[PDB]
């Protein structure tokens, strides 16, 4: 019965350093998203520029 | 005295969490002693009353 609890202590910790690390690449993504949408001129200004 | 000496046992009878009373501790959290003769008595024959 600590074995059974040392299982879900080991558990707790991996899901949270594999949410740590999945919520970095959802955040490169996410800043990548958002650095694309900077350097983004509407369509009504580059369909005349261009 | 009749006798000087008794003959009684030398270790503590031990209980242990085993394999079917882990599952009712996690899932329920209510542990029964001897879970193997409970099942000897109503699932194997339960027509044998003791």
């Amino acid at each position: 019965v600590e074995y059974a609890e040392y299982v879900g202590a080991v558990k707790t910790v991996a899901s949270a350093l594999q949410f740590g690390v999945d919520a970095l690449e959802r955040g490169l993504i996410n800043t990548v998203l958002s650095v694309k949408l900077r350097h983004a001129p509407p369509m009504f200004i580059l369909q005349t520029l261009a | 005295e009749a006798d000087n000496q008794i003959m009684g046992p030398s270790s503590y009878a031990s209980f242990v969490v085993r394999g079917e009373n882990l599952v009712t501790a996690v899932s329920y959290g209510r542990v029964m002693r001897t879970f193997e003769h409970f099942m000897a008595r109503i699932v194997d024959s339960p027509e044998k009353a003791g």
